[PDB]
RNA sequence: GGGGCCUGACUGCGAGGCCUGCAAGCCGAGCAGGGGCGAAAGCCGGGCCUAGUGAACCGGUGGUCCCGUGUGGAAGGGCCA
RNA sequence: CUGGUGUUGGCUCUUGGUCGCGCCUGCGUAGGAUAGGUGGGAGCCUGUGAACCCCCGCCUCCGGGUGGGGGGGAGGCGCCG
RNA sequence: CGGGGGGAACCUGGGGAACUGAAACAUCUCAGUACCCAGAGGAGAGGAAAGAGAAAUCGACUCCCUGAGUAGCGGCGAGCG
RNA sequence: GGUGGGGUUCCCGAGCGGCCAAAGGGAGCAGACUGUAAAUCUGCCGUCAUCGACUUCGAAGGUUCGAAUCCUUCCCCCACCACCA
C-alpha cells in the first residue's frame, strides 16, 4: 500500500463526500492522528486568485489566539499552521476560525470568483477532510 | 385542409420581418425594417395509422397531439362494424361536449 | 414515456413492470405488437387492481396451506396392515394414506402431493412431507392385524 | 524679434450692439467666484484679423442628481458634459 | 442550399467536452543526487513481509523512473552532510 | 328528423389590396379599407372578470356623451391615436 | 467599436523558464571548385573580443534564484466581426 495500515485505519474514518463543519472537523481530527509523537494540524485552501499577477497575492502575519505552542504559493493554494494536534477540540475550533477569517481579509480586488473554493482540514500525516469553512 | 383532426390546428398567417442593424439594447442606434411580407405557418401535421376493431384507421394530426390519437383507441368498446368511420371515435369521444 | 409491459423484454423490464421508453419505440413497436400498453392512470389502475388480486389469492393458498399444516402436525395417522412381522404382505401407497384420512379423522389430502416415492413396505414410525408450497410433515405409523 | 515668471485654450453670467427673412454668425464693457503676470496703473474668458465648417433626428460614453407605471428597488428615460 | 429541432425508433462500435474521484506526470554536471510548488515534518514505512535478484507493464532527459505476482525475508529512507 | 338555395343594407368570422399620403421612397400611410369567401339572423356580435388599476377603489356585455386629439405611438417624419 | 492574432540578430523565421547567441533559410565576407553563371562544400556572422566577457527578443514595470519564455499596462501591424445619426 501507498500508506501504512496506520494510515489505512484513518481512511475509513472520513467520508470525503461529506462536507463537514469545523466543529465536526475539530473533533474528528483527533481520531486522525496515529503518529507516535504529537502531530501538527493544517488548514488548506485553494484560492479564487490568479497568482501569476503581481496584484492578486495573499500574505500577512498572524498571531493565533491560542498561540503556536501565511502566504499563497504560485498555484493559488495556501497553507499555514493553525496549531498542534495536542490542542483541545475547542482550542482548535477557535484557531481554525482564526485563519479562515484571517485570509478573507486579504482578498485582492481583482479576485475573480469565490475566494475559498475548497478548504480541507488535514493533519501533518493525516488524510483530507473536506469541510465547510463557513461553519 | 392542412388541419388537425384532433386539435383543429390549421395554417395561420404570420408576417415575416426583415430587420437590419444593431439592437438599441446593445448600444446601436436600434433596428430597421427592410421588409414585411405575409406567409403561412402550418401545423406540423403527420399521419398516424392505428388498428381498431379489425380495421386500420388513419389520422392526420398535429405532432403536438399525436398522443391523443392513442388515448382515443384506449376507449374502444362498441364497434365491430366497418370502414368507415369510426371516427365514431372522433369528436364525440373527445370531450363529448 | 411510461409503458406497462405485457411480456418479459430481455432488459427493458419483465411482465407488469412500468418502464419508461422513447415514444417512437413505444408507438411503432411495443404497443402494436401487444408487448406493451400505455401507462395511463386508467391502465395504471387496472395493473394496481390486478396486483392486489394476485397477492390476495396467493394468501388464499397460504391461507388453507399453513391452516391445514397446523392441523396435520398435531395429528398421528395409524394404519393397520396384515403385517406378518416388519414386512407387509400388501403395502401402503399414497392413495391409501389419503383414504386413511378421509375415513379416520375425516380430512382429505392430494395424495399426489405426498412424496412417498414407491409404496411403504414394512413398518415403523413414518414422517413424510406434504404440500402446496411451504408446508407440512405428516406422521403416520403403520401397524399390525388388519 | 528675445527672455523671466505662468496656463484666463477659467467656471457662473452678461449691459448693450453689429448683422440679419428665419435660423444662425459676430463684438462686448461690466459684475461674482477663484486665479495668473506686474512695484503699480493694469492686463488675461486663446492666436494681428477676416476661412480651418455641419440644423434636427437616432444612438455612444462620463457624471450628477430629476422622473421611476401598486410600494422599496431596478429597468429605462431627463439634465450636464 | 443549409445548421438545429419535430415527426423519429432498436442494436452497436468510435470518439471529443467538461465536472468528479482514483493514479502517475517533472531534472544545471550542480545538494551523493537522475528535486514540479508551497505547508506541515524527524520522523514515519516495515518481519499485516523489507533490501534484492527473477519474469512482467508502461514511461524514459535511457540514467533511471517505475508498478504487476512471487522467489525473498529485515530492513530502507530523512534530520544529521 | 334535419340540411341544401335566396335576401337591399346592416353583422360576425376566414382571407385581404393598390392608387394615394409622406410634396421622391423602402419602414410607415391609405387600411384591416376596398374586395373575395363562409356563416347568423331580424338583428348580428359581446357578455356574468384568471377584469380593471392605485382607491382598501370599481363590479357582466353592448351603445351614446365625456374623459381626449389626453396618455402614448411615430424614417419621434407624414401621420396614428 | 469588438474579438483573435502578432512583434525576435540586415529580411525571413521558429521560439524555449532550468542558460541557450537564441534552431534554420537567405543575403553578405573570407575559403576551396572555375569556360560563363551557378550549383555544391568550409569558416565568418549581437558585440568587445583572449578564453570568455557584455548588452540584446515591440515598450515600461513586475514574478521569481532564474525572462527571448509568465504577468499588468502601453504600442504598432495582421486578421476577422459588427456598426454608423
Ligand atoms: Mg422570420
Ligand atoms: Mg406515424
Ligand atoms: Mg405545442
Ligand atoms: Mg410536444
Ligand atoms: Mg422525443
Ligand atoms: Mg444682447
Ligand atoms: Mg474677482
Ligand atoms: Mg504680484
Ligand atoms: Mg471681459
Ligand atoms: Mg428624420
Ligand atoms: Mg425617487
Ligand atoms: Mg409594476
Ligand atoms: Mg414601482
Ligand atoms: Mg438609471
Ligand atoms: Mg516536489
Ligand atoms: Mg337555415
Ligand atoms: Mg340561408
Ligand atoms: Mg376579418
Ligand atoms: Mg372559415
Ligand atoms: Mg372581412
Ligand atoms: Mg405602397
Ligand atoms: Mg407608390
Ligand atoms: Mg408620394
Ligand atoms: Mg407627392
Ligand atoms: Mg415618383
Ligand atoms: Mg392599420
Ligand atoms: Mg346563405
Ligand atoms: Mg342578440
Ligand atoms: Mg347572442
Ligand atoms: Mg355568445
Ligand atoms: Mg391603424
Ligand atoms: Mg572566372
Ligand atoms: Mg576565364
Amino acid at each position: 500500500p501507498k500508506h501504512g495500515k496506520r494510515y489505512r485505519a484513518l481512511l475509513e474514518k472520513v467520508d470525503p463526500n461529506k462536507i463537514y463543519t469545523i466543529d465536526e472537523a475539530a473533533h474528528l481530527v483527533k481520531e486522525l492522528a496515529t503518529a507516535k509523537f504529537d502531530e501538527t494540524v493544517e488548514v488548506h485552501a485553494k484560492l479564487g486568485i490568479d497568482p501569476r499577477r503581481s496584484d492578486q497575492n495573499v500574505r500577512g502575519t498572524v498571531s493565533l489566539p491560542h498561540g503556536l505552542g501565511f502566504r499563497n504559493d504560485k498555484t493559488g493554494a495556501i497553507h499555514a499552521p493553525v496549531g498542534k494536534a495536542s490542542f483541545p477540540p475547542e482550542k482548535l475550533a477557535d484557531n481554525i476560525r482564526a485563519f479562515i477569517r484571517a485570509l478573507e481579509a486579504h482578498k485582492p480586488e481583482g479576485a475573480k470568483g469565490t475566494f475559498l473554493r475548497s478548504v480541507y482540514v488535514t493533519t501533518t500525516m493525516g488524510p483530507s477532510v473536506r469541510i465547510n469553512p463557513h461553519s | 385542409s392542412k388541419v388537425c383532426e384532433i386539435s383543429g390546428k390549421r395554417p395561420i398567417v404570420a408576417n415575416s420581418i426583415q430587420r437590419r442593424g444593431k439592437a438599441k439594447r446593445e448600444g446601436g442606434v436600434g433596428k430597421k425594417t427592410t421588409g414585411i411580407s405575409k406567409r403561412r405557418q402550418y401545423p406540423n401535421l403527420q399521419k398516424v395509422r392505428v388498428r381498431v376493431a379489425g380495421q386500420e384507421i388513419t389520422f392526420r394530426v398535429a405532432a403536438s397531439h399525436i398522443p391523443k390519437v392513442y388515448e382515443l383507441v384506449e376507449r374502444a368498446k362498441g364497434l365491430k362494424l366497418e370502414g368507415l368511420s369510426p371516427k365514431e371515435i372522433k369528436k364525440e369521444l373527445l370531450k363529448l361536449l | 414515456m411510461k409503458v406497462i409491459l405485457l411480456e418479459p423484454l430481455e432488459n427493458l423490464g419483465d411482465v407488469g413492470q412500468v418502464v419508461d421508453v422513447k415514444p417512437g419505440y413505444a408507438r411503432n413497436y411495443l404497443l402494436p405488437r401487444g408487448l406493451a400498453v400505455l401507462a395511463t392512470e386508467s391502465n395504471l389502475k387496472a395493473l394496481e387492481a390486478r396486483i392486489r388480486a394476485q397477492a390476495k389469492r396467493l394468501a388464499e393458498r397460504k391461507a388453507e396451506a399453513e391452516r391445514l399444516k397446523e392441523i396435520l402436525e398435531n395429528l398421528t395417522l395409524t394404519i393397520p396392515v396384515r403385517a406378518g412381522e416388519t414386512k407387509i404382505y400388501g403395502s401402503v401407497t399414497a392413495k391409501d394414506i389419503a383414504e386413511a384420512l378421509s375415513r379416520q379423522h375425516g380430512v382429505t389430502i392430494d395424495p399426489k402431493r405426498l412424496a412417498l416415492e414407491k409404496p411403504i413396505k414394512e413398518l415403523g414410525e413414518y414422517v413424510l412431507t406434504y404440500k402446496p408450497h411451504p408446508e407440512v410433515p405428516i406422521q403416520l405409523k403403520v401397524s399390525v392385524v388388519a
